[PDB]
RNA sequence: AAAAUGAAGACAUUUUAACGAGUAAGGAAACGAAAUGGCGUAAGGACAACAAAAGUAGUAAAGAUUUAAAGUAAUUUAGAU
RNA sequence: AUAAACAUACUUUGAAUCGGCCAAGUCUGGUAAGCAGGACUGGCGAUGCGGGAUGAACCGAACGUCGAGAUAAAGUGCCAAA
RNA sequence: UUCCACCUGAAUAUUCCCUUAGGAAGGUCAAAGUAUUAAUAGUAUUGAUUGGUAAAGAUAAUGAUUAGGUGU
RNA sequence: UAUAAGAAAUUAUUAAGAGCAAGAGAAUUAUUUCAUUUAUAGUGAUUAUUAAUAAACGAGGAUUAGGAGAAAUCUUAGUAAUUGUGAAUUAAAAGUAAAAAUCCGAUAAUAAUGGAAUGAUAAAAGCUAUUUAAGGUAAGAUUAAUAAAUUUAAUCCCGAGAAUAGAAACUCUUGAAGAAGUAAAUUAUCUACCCGUCUUGAAACACGGACCAAGGAGUCUAACAUGGAUGCGAAUGAGAAUAGCAGGAAAGCUAUAACAUGAAGAGAAAACGAAAAACUAUGAGAGUGUAGAAAUACAUUUAGCAAUAGUAUCUUUCAA
């Protein structure tokens, strides 16, 4: 009956479904990569308290990198780092009255 | 509930011949059928006027055929009434469609070169109705209109129903 | 605001248009409540008003377009299922906790238990 | 209420839609798409096995007592005594 | 602006009725009255149903015969469903 | 003050009566019958108005009433 | 009469046999809905990686005698100014900033799995497969320029319409040893004040009613009016008395007829007694053409009845 009173729901669920398809495998291929930033840092957690954990000077960059980009895309990391906490001050100082 | 301004009454229109009149019923199973299938509001009047009651269907004279039907001299007059005559003026040539012609009527229009049809004639002839005037006759001019109402009014008074030292 | 106690009002998604003309849609044909059930009917009653089809009557629902009045009085009141109406009571306005009164684009939570 | 069909079917046709509380009170009969529909008491005029012996009845009427069936109801129908 | 074609305008003939009663973000006489009398609206009378234990008027809501669900007033220790 | 079902469904205003336990005109209601119909509105908005209630005033008019200065 | 349908009866085998009704399922479904689970473009908080400054806060601070913990290797214990925690802020590493869990906001929708009430059995504007390609508006995917973007370009993918081919006929239980339904009696849960009447209000401590049968109350004659069916119609009636006919008849049929109502109205009465062969407005109906395109919707020509309202004109009256 949905057909029969919109034809164009054969159009808007077939394009649907492969949105669905998609943005499931993108929970999928986050998870993978969640995967290796959670078992990278705890080789830095059960290495840490392990030895030097008085002797708290422990080693500034135990945590290491997994996914690798581009010297421009590092550049753009910082980039939008200083966005997000102007923003953050934007948005604090406002609702402080 | 429902707030429903007024409820669901008989809707206060005929729609059959009044009474048992077995010709009377097959003239409005005619026009019905023909109102139905040709859509044309000839018929639909036709049908509607057959289906008023006695008192509602007026009479029409010859004298008021007469003058109706000067400037259409090749037309059929219709009225769906009975047609009395008026013996103080002559009657000319022309074709009346009625449901009843008065014995001396239907003489005076053939005498004078005309022709007195029925509706089933008229319904063959001009089912949607080409070269017909459709004709009523005046209701007003019954006496029974003269006392409606109250005769002490100061605009239209009625007319008193006489009776006991009426003066 | 003048009939505030009897009604409960607010301001509809795009959603809840589209469910409630779906679901509970109506038309009056002939003076009949004939439900919807294709274009054809949409077609030979709102043919005159360049609506020709259902998602053309809820686009000019939605958007309130040039020919809503015929629109809108083309389509029946929606009669719809019973839900909770209120936290305390509808004897209260809806700012108070009640039942009756703006709900704003909260009533779309009620007209959802209510379709 | 509106469409469709309509000399005879029949269940007072077919379809769709809206509706259905109620004291006093009103809606007489007839009216094919019927301007409400029906039950009962008694009497009068007809009809009742269509092929020249034409409704039922001493092979058990009316009435009475009950058992069941049909009808929303008024009531009707049948069995047994 | 919104609503309105089983809309609108009626015409004719006629029935019953003019003892009323209650409520109140109302008023007058009275110390006051389940007293007497009024303005506006809603009800009871003419009215059953769910709740207030019970009740003409209170609250929800007005009724063809049934099935399934979501509800309203209002409730969830037992009588009593939660 | 005697059968069933179905549909619609009220009243306590106004005028007159030797009227006050009752009548007639009229309002409410029902049933019949019409008219294609200058013949829709117990609603809101915009525009021009009407009114003298709630409130307000008290050497602002008519009244009521406690005092304190200055001058003759 | 020509073609399928091709019935009953017959032949061989067994996965070997009714009708109806009730119940339980099977496969695909329509309307409504119950329970559980699952994603909902929060840029919200936590979810061990290191360091520093802190606004505040209490304590502590410098040989094992008795012990706690752990198989640690490290802490705990108590008998004159070093140090501990820390809201918040900052640096480095990590991070394209969508995992899971909880909280906080937003929502409740698509789906799946099990049912319930009323149904249906049929094949598709079903669903599936093959062809070309309208489309994918953050978001179908991969890339590049850049970026607090629902900003751009490329080529890969899927793919609506349409054309062409595909698929549904089932099982079990109970019943003339009595099924389903219905009825009567009893039991059990819920439920139920005395009918009629006057009355604002009665189950009322208001009146009538002990019980049963039969009788029992809007009728008949006469005058008027409205209204629905009927006949005739400027006439209608003349079943006014009465007079005739066949038949023998309280019935039926026939009588150019007095009269009743109406066709003429106003005035107390005398005396009188109606056209400008009318006018204006809106209004019923009938055609032609175009178009939508199913019905229907516009343009235009024509007729203008009924009804209502208003005009002239005429009869009568002191006065219309």
């Amino acid at each position: 009956a949905m057909v029969k009173l919109n034809p164009y729901a054969k159009i808007a669920s077939h394009k649907l479904a492969q949105v669905a398809k998609a943005q499931a495998a993108h929970k999928a291929q986050y998870a993978a990569k969640m995967e290796k930033i959670l078992a990278a840092k705890k080789e830095a957690l059960n290495q840490s308290v392990a030895k030097r954990f008085i002797k708290v000077k422990v080693e500034n960059n135990l945590l290491k990198a997994t996914v690798k980009r581009t010297a421009k895309q590092d550049a753009y990391m910082k980039k939008y780092d200083g966005i997000v906490k102007a923003n953050a001050k934007k948005y604090a100082e406002k609702i402080g009255f | 509930a429902i707030d429903l301004d007024r409820h669901h009454v008989r809707k206060h229109v005929s729609k059959t011949a009044r009474g048992n009149n077995a010709y009377m019923k097959l003239l409005v199973r005619l026009y019905g059928f023909l109102a139905r299938r040709t859509q044309s509001k000839f018929a639909k009047t036709i049908l509607h006027r057959l289906c008023l009651s006695r008192v509602n269907r007026p009479i029409v004279s010859t004298s008021k055929l007469a003058c109706l039907m000067k400037k259409h001299p090749e037309e059929t007059a219709v009225c769906v009434n009975t047609v009395t005559y008026d013996s103080r003026y002559p009657v000319p040539k022309m074709n009346v469609c009625a449901l009843k012609f008065t014995k001396t009527a239907e003489a005076a229009i053939t005498k004078a070169g005309g022709k007195c049809l029925r509706f089933d004639e008229l319904a063959l002839k001009a089912p949607t109705g080409r070269k017909t005037v459709l004709i009523r006759g005046k209701r007003n001019v019954r006496e029974a209109l003269k006392h409606f109402g109250k005769v002490c009014a100061k605009k239209n008074p009625a007319k008193q129903y006489k009776g006991k030292q009426t003066k | 605001r003048l009939v505030d106690p009897y009604v409960t009002y607010g301001y509809p998604t795009l959603e809840t248009v589209q469910k409630l003309i779906y679901k509970r849609g109506a038309l009056k044909i002939n003076g009949n409540r004939m439900p919807i059930t294709s274009n054809c009917m949409i077609k030979k009653a709102l043919g005159d008003k360049d609506v020709v089809c259902v998602d053309d009557l809820v686009h000019e629902i939605y958007t309130v377009g040039k020919h809503f009045k015929e629109v809108n009085n083309k389509l029946a009141p929606f009669k719809l299922n019973g839900a909770k109406i209120a936290e305390k009571n509808k004897k209260i306005h809806f700012i108070l906790g009640g039942g009756f009164g703006n709900r704003e684009l909260l009533i779309n939570k009620l007209l959802a238990n209510m379709i």
